[PDB]
């Protein structure tokens, strides 16, 4: 009897279109690009693991 | 002195010098590659290993002056002061090489014969304390003939480099230390612990028979090589010097073993030919180390 | 180069590295071994016989030290887990040996036992682990062979066309049907094991009581041979 | 925690003496200990240092091979050996606690001390300003410092020490490392500066805030203190 | 009256479909690749007697605590290589460690199924336990801070328990896996958190209520770790059919799968970049991989192990990437 309770309240939620989640990522990801030291690399003066 | 000749000195030792530098030379720097990797698994053979190959890698460095030597009839023109460096090289070296044989046997059988028991025994740490230990002792034994004369001019077109025809006086007791503390006690020690690796091994469950008949193969061929490499040359080498402390005025039985004296010293090398293969070409995971090494370059 | 300070911590590290070497030194000299079995087997009587005999609810793993001539073992076993066993068994891939621990006298609860003990044969990450199998509760199984009442041929179909191997080693003098049962018995756990060794790990066998006093040494026998094959195959000579 | 400590009295020149502090309340092996003392009416001067594992000792100019520093773990005592003792050496003597890691916070914790009377070049200097100042409750206050060579170091650390000793009592430690306050000392106190120049600030002023304060570096053996500034 | 169960299963799967219209392939194909990432290594720590398998950053990203079998925590100085404690379990099967964020407190567990508390600020010069929190029926394989008085466990049993450590209880109980919890990853603003489990899903819970908020499944087999997505919005897991994927909370829907037909190893690791370009995972052939989040196509390998991986770990402000081994070595790499 619980897991039929919990199914229903798992069902009547409010869902958005994958393309908007798509392009929240990509925003996101474009967003903080230059505050990423592993894909763009430090000059070799300013990282302490010189 | 007196006049001494080899018809065949000039062809034997040469050629057998320019085989053993080509073929040992890559096989010692491939051992030791392996030796090392097997270092850095924290594992107490391998600093052995390491050892084994400098030793025979720096006796393969000095050779080429010595197949200079040879090719001109017993003379070397080099100059004094070369003979000692290359010549206190060229012997103390085969003395490393079995005393790390000897090594590598006594741990083996302390990790065969007597497992469960001697932990603080097998160390890094106790492994380089011998190294160090038995790289001074050999090279403060071997140290007598640095303070004496190592160049002699002959009255026969001749120009030796660390010997003289007839032997000195010195050299007598020298030789006999060498044919007894130099030789026999390593390889009765080795004998002695590969017999109790066997029966060690012969007690044992979970070995199949053919394994342990691969196991008695491998431990008597070393035992075989390193006799049938360093047996003639000490048995002349013994002859010699019991004679010369019977009467050091005869002089007839230098003449008849010049030439066989020569080659068996010329025999030797084949030694440091065969360790490179016995220690490491004919393990599967020495083998398969190397080739990943060679694939790399 | 560097101020007091950092010297200060260097001289810190050092020391604490003196102290890893020194407890390098304690564990590298003993042994540690896994107690597995279910619960008719007797495995509780074992561990505490072997306690008295030398020297918190849901808790989950339990501790036993014991001493053979001088060298020191840790006996391990599990008790608040569940059924299921593919995930807490990775933990256990460089300890010694698997002490296994089977009943011998049930004739119902068997085959379960054989399918586990096939299940732990065959891990992908106990692969070069020993297994030392003790086939416990000897005696049940004689009065249960001697009164008559319960056969084994009407579980065990092939029974009937089996006979003792020649080289069986029956020595207090018993009855020579209680011999053929145990060696049956022994026979299927050992034909699941040679299935595919492929000569990486071997299993040990034992019949026991859970009362008499003298596991200890079967156990440090067959450690020893573990640990002897394990240096064979180090140090080079095959 | 707590550092009892004792030994000392009137002694005749040229004598020797041997003092001793008791520790409990803490683990006393992982501990570096110094010895701290001061003149009947000038400021602090140190003496020596044995750090944890009896590897590293050092000594002041003063004392280079008079005295001698030594330690006792399982006991849990800690000693100072003096011989040939001139009458410069009447002070009093201070058992201090320190350790070292990343983070830590030297000095923390100063012993009461033991009276000790005798009857009848290229090292950082460390300057104090005007040592007095006038104060009513309620105010603020801007004790200040200075120094010679510059403290900070090239890991981005500066090291520079704060101290405070009421009328009555051995030292307590407020500022470590030139911006952090240490454990138990109010909000009210905070420390800044700028490689030479250094400042103490303090907000609103209570009843139990009038003392001297001390300053010390931590760059390099020997440690050297200053004057000190007192408040009224 | 299961019917009721499967229709309305069949009813959320259906209301799942709609709203897929575009995948995350074709919006990102429009966008230029990373290349090729080349991560040298700088520092190895050594120390540790047996394998490694756990460690976690200090939020100052500059310490790190990490866990061994042989009953051992040492807290490193990352740039220095230095040691600043090591702390001696009283078990010796450790399976998890954390490091909480104000940098007071540490913590372990394993298959003694106790969670144990320890305080690094104390007046004394040592490291003593400060609690020991019991009620599981089963080993802890993950714990996590929220704040110093609030932390957050799963175990071999089912459940995941939220514990309050000045009384030591239980104020609320997540029930409702059916296999073991393996893994556990908190949101950046600590109201949620997703748990990943054997019987092949994942869900998302809140934790003031104490009720299981949503469920995704896929994966075919066990899954093994789990990792927020910077945003707050996604996660990522791993799982042992060699496989990653990546969900989104409000799509309730799966959007990439990263595999390769070389591999045929599980994951062990999961961790994300400062900004979501790049997902490193951890492997059990040796080596680690370095994927990128919005392409699937591999960017780079950090090769240096002779054991599988068993932790990873990214530091806050992104500098540096540690992993550690069954060979018994960190490497910090850059």
């Amino acid at each position: 009897r619980k897991l039929v309770e919990q199914l229903k309240m798992e069902a009547n939620i409010d869902r958005i279109k994958v393309s908007k989640a798509a392009a929240d990522l990509m925003a996101y990801c474009e967003a903080h690009a230059k505050e990423d030291p592993l894909l763009t690399p430090v000059p070799a003066s300013e990282n302490p693991f010189r | 002195g007196c006049h001494v000749d080899s018809r065949v000195d000039h062809l034997f030792p040469p050629s057998l010098y320019i085989f053993v530098i080509g073929v040992g030379l890559p096989t010692n720097c491939l051992a030791l590659w392996a030796a090392y990797r097997q270092v850095q698994q924290r594992n107490e053979l391998g600093v052995y290993l390491m050892n084994l190959s400098i030793a025979d890698l720096l006796y393969i460095c000095t050779l080429p002056l010595w197949v200079d030597y040879f090719l001109h009839h017993d003379n070397w023109i080099h100059g004094p002061g070369s003979c000692k460096l290359f010549g206190f090289i060229f012997y103390t070296n085969i003395y490393i090489s079995i005393a790390f044989l000897c090594c590598i046997s006594v741990d083996r059988y302390l990790a065969v014969a007597h497992p469960l028991r001697f932990a603080r025994l097998r160390r890094v740490k106790t492994a380089v304390a011998v190294s160090s230990v038995v790289w001074a002792t050999e090279l403060g034994a071997n140290s007598a003939p640095l303070f004496h004369d190592e160049l002699f001019r002959d009255r026969y077109n001749h120009t030796f480099c660390f010997e003289k025809f007839p032997m000195e006086g010195w050299v007598a007791w020298m030789n006999l230390y060498r044919v007894f503390v130099g030789f026999l006690f390593p390889w009765a020690l080795m004998l002695l612990s590969y017999r109790g690796i066997l029966r060690a091994v012969r007690g044992s469950v979970s070995t199949e028979r053919q394994e342990k008949a691969k196991i008695k193969r491998l431990a008597l061929s070393l035992i075989a090589i390193v006799l049938v490499c360093f047996a003639p040359y000490h048995v002349l080498l013994l002859s010699r010097s019991a004679i010369y402390l019977g009467r050091p005025w005869d002089c007839g039985f230098e003449e008849r073993v010049f030439s066989a004296y020569h080659s068996s010293l010329a025999f030797t090398s084949l030694n440091c030919v065969a360790d490179p293969i016995l220690y490491c070409l004919v393990n599967e995971g020495a083998r398969s180390d190397v080739a990943k090494a060679l694939h790399n370059l | 180069t560097l101020s007091a300070e950092d010297k200060a911590a260097v001289e810190r590290s050092k020391m604490i590295e003196k102290q890893l070497q020194k407890d390098k030194q304690v564990y590298r000299a003993t042994h540690r071994l896994l107690l597995l079995g279910a619960d008719n087997s007797g495995k509780s009587t074992i561990v505490k016989q072997m306690r008295i005999y030398h020297v918190v609810k849901t808790s989950g793993i339990f501790e036993t030290k014991f001493q053979v001539d001088k060298v020191n073992f840790h006996m391990f076993d599990v008790g608040a887990q569940r059924d299921e066993r593919r995930k807490w068994i990775q933990c256990f891939n460089d300890v010694t040996a698997i002490i296994f621990v089977v009943d011998s006298s049930d004739y119902n609860r068997l085959q379960e036992a054989l399918n586990d003990f096939k299940s732990i044969w065959n891990n992908r990450w106990l692969r070069t682990i020993s297994v030392i199998l003790f086939l416990n509760k000897q005696d049940l199984l004689a009065e249960k062979v001697l009164a008559g009442k319960s056969k084994i041929e009407d579980y065990f179909p092939e029974f009937a066309r089996y006979t003792t191997p020649e080289d069986a080693t029956p020595e207090p003098g018993e009855d020579p049907r209680v011999t053929r049962a145990k060696y049956f018995i022994r026979d299927e756990f050992l034909r699941i094991s040679t299935a595919s060794g492929d000569g990486r790990h071997y299993c040990y066998p034992h019949f026991t009581c859970s009362v008499d006093t003298e596991n200890a040494r079967r156990i440090f026998n067959d450690c020893r041979d573990i640990i002897q094959r394990m240096h064979l195959r180090q140090y080079e000579l095959l | 925690v707590q550092l009892v400590e004792s030994g000392g009295g009137l002694v005749q020149p040229g004598g020797s003496r041997k003092l001793s502090c008791s520790a409990s309340g803490f683990a006393f092996s992982s501990f570096g200990m110094h010895w701290v003392r001061q003149a009947p009416e000038k400021g602090l001067e140190w003496v020596a240092y044995i750090s944890s594992g009896s590897g590293t000792i050092y000594y002041a100019d003063t004392v280079k091979g008079r005295f001698t520093i030594s330690r006792d773990d399982p006991k849990n005592t800690l000693f100072l050996q003096m011989t040939s003792l001139r009458s410069e050496d009447t002070a009093m003597y201070y058992c201090v606690r320190s350790i070292y890691y990343y983070g830590s916070s030297p000095f923390d914790f100063w012993g009461q001390g033991t009276t000790l009377t005798v009857s009848a070049s290229a090292d950082i200097v460390m300057t104090q300003a005007t040592s007095s100042v006038p104060v009513t409750p309620g105010e603020s206050v801007s004790i200040s410092c200075r120094s010679s060579k510059s403290l900070l170091h090239s890991n981005g650390n500066t090291y520079l020490y704060w101290f405070l000793q009421r009328p009555g009592q051995s030292p307590q430690l407020l500022i470590y490392r030139m911006s952090n306050l240490a454990s138990g000392v109010p909000d009210r106190f905070s420390g800044s500066g700028s490689g030479t120049a250094f400042t103490l600030t303090i907000s609103r002023l209570e009843a139990e805030d009038v003392g001297v304060y001390y300053c010390m570096q931590h760059l390099e053996y020997p440690l050297t203190f200053g004057a000190g500034t007192k408040l009224e | 009256l299961r019917q009721e169960a499967e229709q309305l299963k069949n009813q959320i799967r259906d209301a799942r479909k709609a709203c897929a219209d575009a995948t995350l392939s074709q919006i990102t194909n429009n966008i230029d690749p990373v290349g090729r990432i080349q991560m040298r290594t700088r520092r190895t720590l050594r120390g540790h007697l047996a394998k490694i398998y756990a460690m976690h950053w200090g939020t100052d990203s500059r310490l790190l605590v990490s866990a061994s079998q042989d009953g051992k925590l040492i807290i490193w100085d990352s740039y220095t290589t230095n040691k600043v404690h090591a702390i001696p379990l009283r078990s010796s099967w450790v399976m998890t460690c954390a490091y909480a964020p104000s940098g007071n407190y540490v913590a372990c567990g394993g298959l003694d199924n106790i969670c144990s508390i320890y305080n690094l600020k104390t007046r004394e010069g040592n490291v003593r336990v400060s609690r020991e929190l019991a009620g599981h029926t089963g080993y802890l394989s993950c714990c996590r801070f929220l704040d110093d008085n609030q932390i957050v466990t799963s175990s071999g049993d089912t459940t995941c328990a939220l514990w309050d450590i000045e009384t030591g209880q239980q104020t609320t109980t997540f029930t409702g896996h059916t296999g073991d919890v393996m893994s556990l990853s908190l949101a950046p603003d600590t109201r949620l958190f997703v748990s990943g489990a054997c019987d092949a899903s994942a869900k998302l819970w809140d934790v003031r209520e104490g009720m299981c908020r949503q469920t995704f499944t896929g994966h075919e087999s066990d899954i093994n770790a789990i990792c927020f997505f910077p945003n707050g919005n996604a996660f990522a897991t791993g799982s042992d059919d060699a496989t990653c994927r990546l969900f989104d909370l409000r799509a309730d829907q799966e959007l990439m799968t990263y595999s390769h037909d070389n591999i045929i190893c599980g994951i062990t690791s999961v961790s994300f970049s400062k900004s979501g370009r790049l997902l490193l995972a951890g492997y059990d052939d040796f080596n680690c991989n370095v994927w990128d989040a919005l392409k699937a196509d591999r960017a780079g390998v950090l090769a240096g192990h002779d054991n599988r991986v068993s932790c990873l770990g990214v530091t806050d402000d992104g500098m540096a990437v540690a992993t550690g081994s069954w060979d018994s070595f960190l490497k910090i790499w850059n």
